């Protein structure tokens, strides 16, 4: 099968002057995200936070607040740059949730292993009336 | 001389003059909310003393009677119940935002990274402390102004 | 075996209530022969709907031949 | 007595102050069951 | 550009908007810089042949339909008019009598005093200029055929600012206002002495005979009789006949004194010549703006400065940008300069013309600004590019743009309530019955002591600070003496107490907050905390979904939508202080025993502290011109008020709603169509989001400015 | 959270899968149409509501329909 | 945490996230005792916030309305009342 | 049921301030709440009507112990034409010394307001006479008001909570609610009218000590046991009548007078004594139609099958009607809610011309205010009953078990219905807009004599034949000699004639061309916003832009940028489109009648007859020259008794354009303000110690919608009646 990779925590990250686009308390209290990749040599990239980053030599690690944030970055380098990326969500108590690639292939790419969630096998003009789901806490599209 | 906080580049903060200055970092250390150590009730009869003593000028020199022999004691009146809505509003703060026997939610790191005891301000005792602090302090200064400006009558630019 | 459904060219009205060419009129491109195809009918429009699209597929039974 | 003088203030200013600290502790609370 | 746009779109109506819509963004058409710069240089010339056609047209009509050498005999008791209607429909009611057996249209536009100020005297110079403006107007047209379709020019050669700064300066500014101060000196200066000695129009000597005869112009200033020995001995003090430094105001004619002029032009002149021999390019002397900016380094870390130079060589919209708030601001100054110092002969006792220039030219400035601030946003979005261009100032920026928009937000909310809620306290007090407890002038007084300071300066400063003035520059600054001509006040000095602080704080809000939203839109074009691949959706789309809340108008785009309101606000709330203020407080009449009657008799100090005074005094008052114009030479401005009034209603169908369901709505007509078989072609679509956005707001700034515009036109004809 | 479900009018164009910004979206086997694959929604909880996915569906109607919810941090993007 | 250019640790997830005290200070106390004493023993009845919640509230309102009550007619002038005769009304309305 | 709101797991979840906004918004949708059964939606629906009866009863209790306390009752009975009436008093600390002098009217002996709602009126003519009476009234009210609460909570306990079939029994509730809520009711008012409010009419006091003792008639019930009913309309009141006192007063308890009383100029009591005994009787017959549990009465189901016609084009025809009615509540809700705005126009528009209330008339700024207070209230009930209608499509509607009826039919071919509205507002927009705009071009070049001016005759030949003479037509009731002239000659003519030949009073007031252009206008208003509503309700469940609109609700954001755009495309947006036209049609509606009778009380109807062909007319002749003494209400030289209106005038026109923000800026803008500003909170020192425990966020989509529209209503009303109200008491009080 596939093995998700573990955070390496001594991962140096970007050279960059700081901004107010930061982290805030969300992350002391709630969640946050980390992203690591892997560069051939030194370059310029755009922050999604606002400002320009140095990205170094060998493998980076990048804090984020939003996982939408980390999305938009690492498609960046994908299409951009050509630079393979994972990222993860990391918890207040410290324990680390592997997020993305999920089994390691790129969710747009058909693979063998992945469990259907929320398919309904009909087409979209045959969900019934909302009368015949009344009082009865069901959605007229959860079938 | 600009540069992140704490040498962090990705927390949403930065070190400037006006935050990361040497005599900013004493005065706004040794103000009553910042010294941590020592007991709400007295930082809060500091705070109240202070505000309580600064709210008189306004009502008294501005309000509608400002034009009358009784001035100065229609903007102490008004001064006093400024600071009494102040403290019921600072204790429906303290009810809403504190539990009984919760932790304290002040940080318990320093700038250097050597833990500390959190502060006991931000607790439902420590908050009640303070705001009952507060509320002694506005009364007594608002009542200390009242007599140096309009019983011994001092000599000042305006009265 | 026969080949499943009209043949190419053929004109056709649909009944899919959801269609922006309800009642309306199309031509079959091609039909697909494979028995899982769910939808194996391709009609082409004369008139793009509202996302600038003017082919679709439909099933045997969404579909009605017309002369 | 002046009735006005009484219910004004304490219609226009003491409800009105009982009931925004009663709804604002009534909906900050984290359990209501 | 029409064959694109058709192939997108060719089954529905919309790919026409679309047609319209991106006619000129050149950008979006090629990738090549070269051809972008080719095409913005043709389409210069077309706007400029435009131009001329335009002016050609003011000069005929003043030569064929106008009373404008009645006027110059008389211009005191006569009303200019250059617009005459035909007699078709009843419509012909609208030629009034404006004086000298002349039936037709007050114009406002000041064209008289300017064609006086130049010396013009007969139809037949009118109608050369509109010869000459016509021919130039062709001559345009056909260079911006010939530099695009057949000579087009190179990219280096657009790119040499050293030379274009060099040209222009030198060249466009100060030979322009050279050759303006000889015209001056030898045409305009003697006509107007003759003019004012009360000389018939047609008796005075054509001005080339001023050029061809010495001797005429030696018996107005005798220094002329030497020639122009005295300039190459460098004894200038012989030319101080004609070349002074007065100051004020001309008693006769109510403007500026023509030798100040013609002595201004010249240092003017002198100073462009000056600068335009700065910036180096093919002789080894110079400097070099590349060098200049490179060379400003700081204390915070690396050089910010460096790589400007490249941005703005390389991007044509940073530069309209940096232009249009340049030019916006510029058009702002000239309106005030030009009421407080009244330039043209009898222009400051023609009330409604200068009203007209006034608002005329804030309403430019306005938009200009807007429009810097729109392509601002679209280089945000387009042309930046860190990792080819990159600048430290512009990253600082972007790496604090929180901490500015907190700090501007801040702001605007201090000026709101310390400015707005003054007037409000003020009406709910004196509603009360408690006027001493107001903020006014006889109650708690709130006087703008530095601005009086200044004025007090400007007063005593000839013969102290300026030895060499004979009076101050303006009679708005005080001294205590008032011009009059013809029976009405040209200016005389201005009070200044507790309104005119509380209405410049409340210009000081409006201009905060347009600064806010066109400001936040620049900062956050490319991204922000909500929307992080911002950039990606475009400088001009209409949201991101109903998803994260809803993001409804995070574009730039509709920064500069909200913008162009709060805009709108500003100025209107600009031009009515203008107009209240000076009715009553400057403009009037004049008895023969130095009695002033103010038009509103100086109500302003008292009625404009409060919201309820601008509503009954200012409003209510004086729209009773507008609305009584029907059956008079006036009732023009009647429609026109409705019609505006119409057109702002109608804006509010399209700001309020929403396409889908105008597009269900089509879909029923589109049915009744089909079944009487009148089907169209083309499927009909609702119209766009960002187009309805745009529609909605043009027809409200459309319907508002009109308004304002009838209500002013009106007012000022049928009482100034 | 959201709701996101898909019918089995889908193609499996992946156009969905592609515009979503927080990836909610994936592609998996199936033998109903003739790309043999057929999209899946698996991670609804970090779905915003962009509604992008059905700007990007080509059937006629919509195979991907995403249903607005109860609101969280994470469906109202918030960094704070 | 902060060696070699390193801002992440799961051993220390407060320096990680920035969960410092920037001005707090640890220096002891800085009052006088018998100042401290005085003022521990008369603002300790203060310090319940229940009780003062209910004690503010009950109290203000009552001071409030008894100072409505009594305010002296030449300070309030609706204490004092109409001083002229009423203004006619249109058509003879009274 | 965690924490706020307890009855909705979703929004108690929520982490953001939109928890609390949200929470207020939905908790009377109890249809929407969580785990709610039929039984339990019924039974909050019943307690949540008790509650709503307190508040009422609570309310006009009020009223009662106010006007008794601080007003002027008395005096006011004394001298009715020439006394304000005094609403409540005015404690305002806030007060200056000459605002305490302005204020101090009617003879009080400190500030007041004057009252408008016409109280004092009805009361006197239903024969209260004093303070006491007043106080009485006061306290049973307030009886009444803690009965409706305790029962409220008695019908809520398990041992008193009725079950669904109690709920459902439509046969029963009809015939209690037609015999007994209305006939009874009736006949007691008839009764009290008797009994109280005639003797009292004529100087006889009668109340709860002596009524048993004195007989409403001479004769007492003879004339009614021996048949000879007509004994009781043999001596009417006289024509020198002074309407409190015995001086020409009469017998008669049931007469058919018509016309108006003299003095009063209001409809006599005998009348309306009379009207009120017919109805009650008309009433208690009509409550016995159908059958509860007696083997007698008709079958609304059995009746509504039976009409289905054989060969027509009606499909089933109205079979499977009764169970949707049955079935679904806001179908009648949308039913009940159409019944009384047409109630609520009807009486607006008789009350002004027919007034029933003693000395009414004379009070102008009175019965302004009803007739617009009452006009306004009717539009948005009309609007309430689409938007619910439009609520039962979605919710309740079943096609299968509505197949082939006019339900199904209705939803089959609305785009001819659509298109058939559409092209009626088109035509009458086009042609309306061009005869007024042809008028003021007419006008602006000085050829008034040019106007198009035409006469609304067939409106001119229903006043002739009701017995107007002023057109010189000869329809019937005008004609010397006629068939139905001559079989009501001695009826009811002699009244009547008189009553509308006096154009004194507002009876069919004389009309002309402004009138005609003005009444297309009107009907332009309905037509758009029917169009409107109707189209919002037919499409509701889905179209072609949103073909499975219903699994996504009532209200809804929008469906995204996608396939064009799709904002605004919900059914309550085109409500909230609605709401707007609403206000437009009843502003002009309001418009014409206070222009029309603002220029007849001041004697000038040639004002309004010149000047309403023309939009400038409107603006100058009615707007701006009105205004004149409501603006200066305060102004550098004082204030007077109008400045609470100008400063209402004010308040009016501020919230109005408050409005225009929310309706005009959309919600991401102000999203990214507020992140910068938690940026900014978090960041400063002495104020990070303070935190907030809701996630501050921007208010969303239709939350904006809906918020701005109700600034715009408050605004919009607000300025209307401060207007209205200063401009006519202004001039006449
Ligand atoms: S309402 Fe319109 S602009 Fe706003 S999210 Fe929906 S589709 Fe986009
Ligand atoms: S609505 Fe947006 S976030 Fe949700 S699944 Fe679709 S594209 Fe992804």
């Amino acid at each position: 099968g596939f093995v998700p990779p573990q955070l390496d925590p001594s991962t140096p990250s970007p050279i960059f002057g700081g901004s107010t686009g930061g982290l805030l308390r969300k992350a002391q209290v709630e969640e946050f995200y980390v992203i690591t990749w892997t560069s051939p040599k030194e370059q310029v990239f755009e922050m999604p936070t606002g400002g320009a980053a140095i990205m170094r030599e060998g493998p980076n690690l990048l804090k984020l607040a939003r996982k939408e944030q980390c999305l938009a970055l690492g498609n960046r380098l994908r299409s951009k740059y050509k630079i393979a990326y994972q990222f993860y969500r990391v918890f207040p108590n410290g324990e680390v949730q592997y997020l993305h690639p999920k089994d390691g292939v790129y969710p747009e790419k058909v693979n063998a292993g992945r469990q259907g969630v929320g398919q309904n096998f009909r087409s979209i003009g045959k969900n019934v009336s909302p009368i015949e789901v009344k009082f009865t806490g069901k959605n007229t599209f959860d079938v | 001389v600009v540069q992140p906080i704490n040498g962090d580049p990705f927390i949403g903060s930065l070190e400037t003059p006006v935050t990361s200055s040497p005599l900013v970092a004493w005065y706004l250390s040794n103000l009553p909310a910042y010294r941590t150590a020592v007991s709400p009730l007295l930082r809060g009869i500091e705070v109240g003393l202070a505000h309580g003593y600064l709210l008189v000028g306004p009502f008294a020199l501005t309000g509608p009677l400002r034009n009358t022999p009784v001035h100065g004691q229609a903007g102490a009146l008004g001064a006093i119940g400024l600071v009494t809505i102040l403290s019921v509003v600072l204790t429906m703060y303290g009810v809403a935002s504190f539990e009984d026997g919760a932790p304290s939610t002040a940080p318990s790191l320093t700038l250097t990274g050597r833990k500390k005891e959190a502060d006991k301000l931000q607790t439902a005792e420590g908050w009640a402390q303070f705001t009952g602090g507060f509320f002694f302090g506005g009364v007594s200064g608002a009542i200390w102004a009242y007599f140096l400006l309009y019983v011994l009558d001092l000599p000042y630019f305006f009265k | 075996p026969p080949p499943i459904g009209p043949k190419r060219g053929t004109k056709v009205k649909i009944l899919r209530r959801e269609s922006y060419w309800y009642n309306g009129t199309g031509s079959v491109v091609t039909v697909d022969q494979d028995p899982n195809t769910r939808y194996p009918v391709v009609v082409r429009f004369a008139k793009v709907n509202y996302a600038g699209v003017s082919t679709n597929n439909y099933a045997l039974d969404e579909i009605k031949e017309v002369v | 007595l002046n009735l006005p003088s009484i219910f004004v203030p304490l219609v226009g200013l003491v409800f009105p102050a009982i009931a925004m600290t009663s709804l604002f502790l009534y909906v900050q609370k984290n359990k209501i069951v | 550009h029409f064959s694109r746009t058709l192939a997108k779109g060719p089954d529905t109506t919309t790919w026409i908007w679309n047609l319209h819509a991106d006619a000129h963004d050149f950008d979006s058409h090629t990738g090549d810089l070269e051809e972008i710069s080719r095409k913005v240089f043709s389409a210069h010339f077309g706007q400029l042949s435009i131009i001329f056609l335009w002016l050609s047209g003011m000069y005929f009509h003043g030569a064929r339909f106008s009373n404008y050498e009645a006027w110059l005999s008389d211009p005191t008791h006569i009303g200019p008019s250059a617009q005459v209607v035909w007699p078709i429909v009843g419509q012909e009611i609208l030629n009034g009598d404006v004086g000298g057996g002349f039936r037709g249209i007050q114009i406002t536009s000041g064209f008289f005093q300017l064609w006086r100020a130049s010396g013009i005297t007969s139809e037949l110079q009118l109608y050369c200029t509109a010869i000459g403006a016509l021919i130039f107007a062709a001559l345009m047209l056909f260079a911006g055929w010939f530099h695009y379709h057949k000579a087009a020019p190179k990219l280096a050669w657009f790119q040499d600012v050293e030379s274009m700064l060099n040209h222009h300066l030198a060249g466009l500014l100060g030979l322009g206002s050279l050759s303006w101060a000889g015209h001056q000196i030898h045409v305009s200066l003697p006509i107007n002495q003759f003019l004012d000695a009360g000389v018939d129009p047609k008796e005075i000597p054509l001005p080339h005979e001023f050029i061809l005869n010495r001797d005429l112009l030696a018996q107005l200033y005798p220094s002329f009789a030497e020639g122009a020995t005295p300039f190459f001995t460098l004894n200038w003090s012989k030319y101080a006949e004609f070349l002074t430094f007065r100051g004020g105001l001309d008693p006769v004619t109510g403007g500026l004194w023509l030798t100040d002029i013609a002595h201004h032009h010249l240092a003017i002149a002198i100073l462009f010549l000056i600068a335009g021999h700065m910036y180096r390019t093919n002789w080894g002397i110079g400097h070099g703006l590349k060098d200049i900016l490179e060379a400003h380094k700081g204390p915070f870390t690396g050089q910010g400065h460096k790589g400007l130079y490249e941005i703005l060589t390389t991007s044509w919209h940073a530069q309209l940008s940096l232009n249009l708030a340049m030019l916006g601001s510029t058009t702002i100054v000239v309106a005030h300069h030009m009421y407080s110092m009244p330039p043209y002969p009898y222009l400051a006792t023609d009330y409604g013309t200068q009203l007209s220039l006034f608002t005329h030219h804030m309403w430019i400035g306005g938009f200009l600004i807007v429009g810097a601030a729109a392509h601002a946003a679209i280089f945000m979005v387009r042309d930046y590019d860190p990792t080819t261009r990159y600048n430290d100032l512009l990253d600082r920026v972007l790496r604090h743009r929180d901490a500015i928009i907190s700090h501007l937000n801040w702001v605007c909310i201090f000026l709101g309530f310390h400015s707005f809620g003054l007037y409000i306290h003020n009406d709910t007090m004196s509603a009360l019955g408690r006027p001493q407890d107001m903020f006014s002038d006889t109650a708690i007084q709130l006087q703008p002591i530095f601005a009086q300071w200044v004025q007090n300066i400007h007063a005593t400063a000839p013969g102290v600070t300026a030895p060499g003035a004979t009076t101050s520059t303006s009679l708005t600054w005080g001294g205590g003496e008032l011009v009059a001509v013809g029976g009405k006040v040209a200016l005389l000095p201005i009070p200044l107490g507790t309104a005119d602080f509380l209405v410049h704080h409340i210009h000081a809000f409006t201009i905060h907050v347009t600064v806010l939203i066109l400001l936040k839109g620049v900062l956050f074009a490319r991204s922000s905390r909500l929307i992080p691949d911002k950039a990606n959706l475009g400088f001009r789309f209409p949201c991101d979904g109903p998803g994260r809340g809803g993001t409804c108008q995070v574009s730039a785009w509709d920064h500069v939508f909200l913008g162009l309101f709060w805009m709108y606000n500003a100025i209107s709330v600009v031009i009515f202080h203008f107009s209240w203020k000076m009715q009553s407080d400057v403009w009037g009449t004049i008895s023969d025993q130095g009695m002033v009657t103010h038009i509103t008799g100086g109500n302003f100090a008292q009625s404009s502290i409060t919201i309820n005074g601008w509503l009954r005094d200012f409003l209510w008052a004086q729209a009773s011109q507008v609305i009584q114009s029907y059956g008079s030479s006036l009732s023009a401005y009647g429609l026109f008020f409705l019609g505006a009034h119409f057109v702002w209603a109608f804006s509010l169908m399209f700001l309020f709603s929403g396409r889908g369901y105008w597009q269900e709505l089509i879909e029923s007509i589109v049915w009744a169509h089909n079944k009487l078989k009148v089907a169209p072609a083309t499927q009909p679509r609702a119209l766009s989001i960002i187009q309805g956005r745009a529609v909605g707001v043009t027809h409200y700034l459309l319907g508002g400015i009109a308004t304002t515009w009838a209500f002013f036109l009106a007012r000022i004809i049928a009482v100034g | 959270s959201h709701s996101v479900k898909i019918y089995d009018t889908c193609i499996g164009c992946t156009q969905c899968v592609r515009a979503c910004p927080t990836d909610v979206l994936e592609m998996i086997p199936w033998d109903g149409c003739k790309a043999k694959q057929i999209a899946s929604a698996p991670r609804t909880e970090d779905c915003v509501g962009c509604k992008r996915c059905e700007s990007a569906c080509p059937t006629d109607f919509l195979s991907v329909r995403v249903y607005l919810g109860p609101e969280t941090t994470r469906s109202m993007a918030l960094s704070y | 945490y902060g060696e070699k250019s390193v801002y992440f640790d799961l051993e220390d997830i407060g320096n990680t996230t920035g969960q410092w005290d920037l001005y707090g200070s640890d220096a002891p106390s800085p009052y006088n005792g018998l100042q401290s004493k005085f003022f521990n023993t008369f603002a300790a009845p203060f310090t319940k916030r229940g009780l003062l919640l209910k004690f503010l509230l009950l109290g203000g309102g009552s001071l409030l309305a008894y100072v409505s009550a009594s305010a002296s007619p030449d300070l309030l002038p609706i204490k004092k009342g109409p001083q002229l005769p009423p203004t006619p009304g249109p058509r003879g309305k009274i | 049921e965690l924490r706020f709101p307890r009855f909705s797991q979703g929004l108690a979840q929520d982490p953001t301030t939109r928890r609390i906004w949200f929470g207020i918004a939905t908790a009377h949708d109890f249809e929407s709440h969580d785990d709610i059964t039929e039984e339990r939606l019924y039974q909050n629906i019943f307690a949540s009507h008790f509650g709503q009866l307190a508040i009422i009863f609570l309310w006009t209790s009020g009223n009662l112990f106010h006007v008794a306390w601080q007003g002027n009752f008395e005096s006011w009975i004394q001298d009715p034409l020439h006394v304000r009436p005094i609403a409540h008093a005015i404690w305002d600390p806030h007060f200056g010394q000459p605002a305490v002098e302005a204020f101090t009217r009617g003879g009080a002996a400190g500030p007041v307001n004057i009252a408008y709602s016409g109280v004092y009126q009805w009361w006197y003519t239903i024969g209260l006479r004093t303070n006491e009476d007043l106080y009485t009234g006061a306290l049973f009210l307030l009886f009444l008001s803690t009965l409706s609460l305790v029962a409220g909570w008695l019908h809520l306990q398990p041992k008193w909570k009725p079950s669904l079939s109690w709920f459902k029994n439509a046969e029963s509730r009809l015939n209690h609610h037609l015999s007994g809520l209305f006939g009874v009711s009736s006949l007691a008012w008839t009764g009290h009218l008797v009994h109280v409010a005639i003797p009292a009419s004529r100087g006889e006091y009668v109340r709860w000590n002596n009524f048993l003792d004195v007989l409403p008639y001479p004769q007492g019930l003879g004339p009614l046991l021996t048949g000879q009913w007509n004994l009781y309309a043999q001596n009417p009141d006289s024509s020198n009548h002074l309407f409190g006192t015995a001086q020409g007063a009469g017998t008669a308890i049931l007469t058919l007078l018509g016309g108006f009383h003299p003095q009063t100029q209001s409809l006599w009591l005998t009348d309306i004594a009379h009207h009120h005994l017919a109805i009650a009787f008309i009433f208690l017959i009509a409550g016995h139609m159908y059958r509860t549990n007696f083997g007698i009465g008709h079958s609304i189901k059995d009746l509504l099958e039976a009409h289905t016609p054989p060969g027509g084009r009606l499909g089933r025809g109205h079979k499977g009607l009764y169970d949707t009615i049955n079935n679904s509540i806001h179908f009648q809700l949308g039913l009940a809610l159409a019944s009384l705005g047409v109630i609520t126009s009807l009486v607006a528009q008789h009350m002004y011309s027919l007034p029933a209330y003693a000395f009414i008339a004379q009070d102008f700024t009175t019965q302004a205010a009803l007739y617009t207070h009452h006009q306004y209230i009717a539009g948005f009930i009309m609007t309430g009953a689409f938007a619910h209608g439009a609520i039962f499509f979605i919710r309740d509607y079943n096609p299968e078990q509505n197949e082939d009826n006019v339900l199904a039919r209705m939803l089959d071919h609305k785009e001819a219905i659509i298109s058939h509205l559409s092209w009626a507002s088109l035509f009458l927009g086009f042609h309306t807009l061009g005869l007024y705009v042809h008028n003021d071009v007419m006008l602006a070049f000085g050829t008034p004599e040019k106007q198009i001016l035409i006469e609304p005759i067939f409106a001119q030949w229903i006043q002739s034949a009701h017995g107007k003479t002023t057109y010189g037509f000869d329809i019937l009731l005008s004609s010397t000699n006629g068939p139905a002239f001559n079989a009501g000659r001695s009826l009811w003519l002699p009244g009547w004639l008189n009553a509308v030949n006096e154009n004194s009073n507002s009876l069919f007031l004389t009309i002309g061309p402004g009138d005609f252009l003005v009444h297309h206008a009107i009907a332009l208003g309905l037509h758009t916003t029917t169009l409107i509503l109707v189209k919002g309700a037919l499409d509701a469940r889905g179209s072609k832009l949103m073909p499975d609109k219903k699994d996504f609700g009532y209200s809804f954001p929008c469906d995204g940028p996608g396939r064009g755009g799709t904002c605004d495309i919900s059914a309550w947006d085109a409500f909230y489109l609605a709401v707007f036209w609403m206000l437009n049609t009843i502003g002009w509606v309001t418009f014409y009648w206070h222009w029309k009778h603002i220029t007849l009380w001041q004697g000038n109807v040639s004002q309004f007859n010149e000047s309403s062909t023309y939009l400038m007319g409107w603006l100058r002749d009615y707007l701006w020259l009105n205004s004149s003494q409501l603006i200066n209400g305060y102004n550098p030289f004082g204030m007077n008794s109008l400045s609470v209106w100008a400063w209402m005038f004010l308040f009016g026109h501020l919230v109005w354009a408050t409005g225009f923000m929310f309706l005009i800026s959309w919600r991401g803008y102000w999203q990214e303000l507020i992140e910068t500003l938690a940026w900014a909170h978090e960041r400063t020192p002495l104020a990070n110690l303070i935190r907030w425990r809701d996630k501050p966020v921007a208010l969303s989509i239709v939350q904006a919608r809906l918020v701005g529209l109700a600034h715009f209503s408050v605004g919009y009303i607000f300025t209307y009646a401060a207007f209205l109200i200063a401009s006519t008491s202004g001039k006449f009080g």
